[PDB]
């Protein structure tokens, strides 16, 4: 099962066997990170740290001591010692809460990773904000894209993903304090 | 002799809801534990919710056995 | 054929699905953020296969709304 | 397979993920990304980014002693293997997307 | 006392009941106790038959 | 005395049905209130079963 | 009175019936108004049980 | 002696009510054994509120099992 | 003999515990094997929870057959 | 002969505890189906686990009809 | 012949046993549906697995109807 | 005129084994609902696992209805 007990610095004795020394050996996306997973601690009773990633923009990489997720099983909400959850996401808002205040980003879509020390890494691609969100043009787009019934399996898979993404922004922007 | 004989046997038909309230207190002391397994930091606020379960859940338990002594001994 | 959700089955990757979902995102922003939004949608781009280790056909992509919905 | 002008108007990740999708037309056990890491505006170290995939290759290297990836309980709509089909081809569309942003400004 | 019998139910409906509130405070911990909010009104609404089981026994043993 | 063990079996349901109420509500808090709609939408359709059965014992015990 | 204890496990069945509608509309309220459509597809064919079991018991009573 | 024929009638059917807590104890001790298999790191945890959960079920298949030695001995 | 054969229709009464005793084992034995697969590395200490709780549900089981040998041969 | 009348009704009963052993009984094995569909390497030893709780809940079984033969032939 | 009349109320509760062994074959052949869904590739190796349970929780519906002919027959 | 009216009481009796094989078959053809909505490209083969998972389940429903009709009719 573990017949090939590859890594970082395994890569640098076989390529030491097979290229020029005159290259140094290549370096990793192992070394630029400084925290792993299996290792214990970094949870310290009341605050873990949470990491909101988007491709173009980091959002934040501060500590709170709860997460509320939109799963696609529903909304659930990551507390310290948390289980490992490697979770999906739909279409919904993600609620970073350090205390009384708040910070609700309605997402696109895309993985949270609770890990086995208490990080959590939320991954996902477009972040809204929701008091940049249009509320004009949430109930424009929906109209078309309940009466868009057309004959292909693509757009029957894209007009799907068209309306759970607006319906989940509907109910996202109208009762906020 | 027979209305103190259907005392014991109509009480112990009066006691078979307690095979519904065993029932019930083995699922939400098993949501507790898959409960407590998702976030255990939360996990003494839900024994915090258990045994206001349990506390519920038995006092129907208690309503059949009132029953049971009012069959029996009233 | 396929087995997974509701993309998987229609032939449609993760990633198409999920930047769809990041398209229609950023239209129903605010004109102040949708614009910052838009620089970010355009896909400019060009593959080309290469079978001889010489030649091959090109394709071109200029899509300045988003990536495909289309069945490619 | 070619793919250029790539930096021409800007790189997005939805230009790298059509470059990730291609690479998903072949069905590979791995693969390998060479660029060139900016460090600073005089080191840029190359580096080599690697994806595995995910039920053909990606879980047969996590089989140590059991599984490394039994302890994260999927909350998916579809089970292990579909949302590690999901989750290698976002890893490969941010890892193509980081790769030609380091090599651009290198 | 087969009247009675009832109670088993509604005994078993409201472990259920309160099962999914910490199935439902465990998923979604920061609405809690706002979740007692709809079990309590799912506990006197259970119990709602379980006096009606009652109107019923005490309406055979002493009337 | 051996009717009213229907009050068992409806009684039992709705605990599921009002503890999906509360599941229902920590997986989707933004229409919490609108499924208190939907259950006792259930509520007012499954003790019909406790007033189709509650009608049989009245038509034992006077009728 | 005895055959009306057939109406308890249809009293678990609605309830679980209408409870599978509170986790359906709630995963997605996109189809909340057509997912009532079935559940009250899914409550007057689980009736059908209902009018089935009273058939007899208001069969036994009176012929 | 119809009294005495009442009794073991009596609690013999009121001792039914072991099956109900045999079925809820089963699932309480069902979801230690899948709540242990999610995170282990708090199972030697769980069997406290397993264990817990034991004692407070078996409450009631004592309660009812008062009254089957409530029937035969009174 | 009217006591002697009512001490076997409320032993065949008592016997119907025996059941849902049964169901919470096969619940439980199912658990097991979900949470064996879940996380194997696991897969005998979660049969140190299986046979932990087989042996605290099986003291229902023979509290069952204790009434058993209670309205018998008493 | 009322007492040789109430070794059957009483046996008769006495085998409705085959109802909730096979209702467990089927719980448990549909777990390995899902036990071995989450992990189809390990199926082969998951039947280790699938025949042990069958055996295991056969055990109540053989508790059972352990009774309805102390009624018919005892 | 209440001798014989005891034969057929009893062989009657005998067969209620078939309501829990039928109970847990939907469930076993429901996870077969679920499980064959999860993984369509050992989909017929689950085939073999379900008439594995099948012939194992019909074990005990060839014991019950041998009880309702050891009443009646015997 | 005892023999001909316990054999209508233990006829009833004896076919409440269709309330679990009820109970069976309802979950089985639900989770083929469920299973579709998992895999519907599979759908129209775990139709193939229902219906053959009916009739394994009818082998219940038949074996029960054999009693009804032999103590209506030995």
């Amino acid at each position: 099962e573990a017949a090939a007990p590859a890594g970082p610095k395994e890569f640098t004795e076989v390529w030491n066997k097979k290229a020029p020394s005159t290259l140094i050996v290549p370096e990793f996306p192992s070394n630029y990170t400084a925290v792993k997973a299996v290792g214990e601690g970094q949870v310290h009773g009341d605050a873990f740290p949470v990491n909101f990633y988007t491709p173009h923009s980091i959002l934040s990489q501060a500590q709170k001591d709860t997460v509320v997720l939109p799963g696609v099983d529903g909304y659930f909400g990551v507390k310290a010692s948390h289980v490992p959850t490697i979770a999906q996401l739909k279409p919904g808002v993600v609620e970073l809460h350090s205390g009384a205040e708040s910070e609700k980003f309605f997402v696109s879509g895309g993985f949270a990773f609770v890990h086995p020390n208490g990080v959590t890494d939320i991954c996902v691609l477009e972040a809204a904000t929701l008091d940049q969100v249009d509320p004009a043009a949430v109930k424009s787009a929906l109209a078309a894209a309940s009466a868009a019934q057309p004959t292909d399996e693509f757009e029957q898979a894209a007009n799907r993903a068209a309306i759970e993404l607006y319906s989940a922004l509907e109910s996202a922007v109208e009762a906020k304090a | 002799s027979v209305l103190a004989a259907s005392k014991m046997v109509g009480a112990g038909c009066a006691t078979i809801a307690l095979a519904g309230v065993g029932a019930g207190l083995g699922v939400m002391f098993g949501s507790l534990i898959n409960g407590a397994a998702r976030n255990p930091n939360i996990a003494k606020q839900l024994v915090g919710y258990a045994l206001l379960g349990f506390a519920l859940t038995e006092s129907i338990a208690l309503f059949s056995l009132l029953v049971v002594f009012l069959i029996l001994f009233a | 054929a396929p087995s997974g959700p509701f993309y998987r089955v229609a032939g449609m990757s993760y990633l198409r699905y999920s930047n769809i979902c990041a398209d229609l995102l950023r239209n129903v922003l605010k004109e102040p953020f949708k614009a910052k939004a838009q620089a970010r949608q355009a896909i400019h781009f060009r593959q080309a296969p290469y079978v001889d280790g010489k030649a091959g056909a090109s394709k071109v992509y200029e899509l300045e709304n988003g990536i495909p919905k289309t069945a490619n | 397979l070619a793919i250029a002008d790539t930096y021409k108007v800007r790189v997005t990740f939805g230009q790298a993920s059509l470059i990730v999708e291609e690479l998903i037309k072949h069905n590979p056990q791995s693969y390998q990304i060479l660029f060139n890491k900016f460090r600073s505006a005089i080191s840029f170290k190359p580096t080599v980014a690697t994806i595995l995939s995910p039920d053909l290759l990606e879980k047969q290297l996590e089989d140590v002693t059991g599984n490394s990836l039994d302890a994260y309980d999927i909350e998916a709509s579809h089970e292990r293997s579909d949302v590690l089909r999901d989750l290698t081809e976002f890893h490969l569309g941010v890892t193509l997307y980081n790769a030609m942003l380091e090599n651009n400004c290198s």
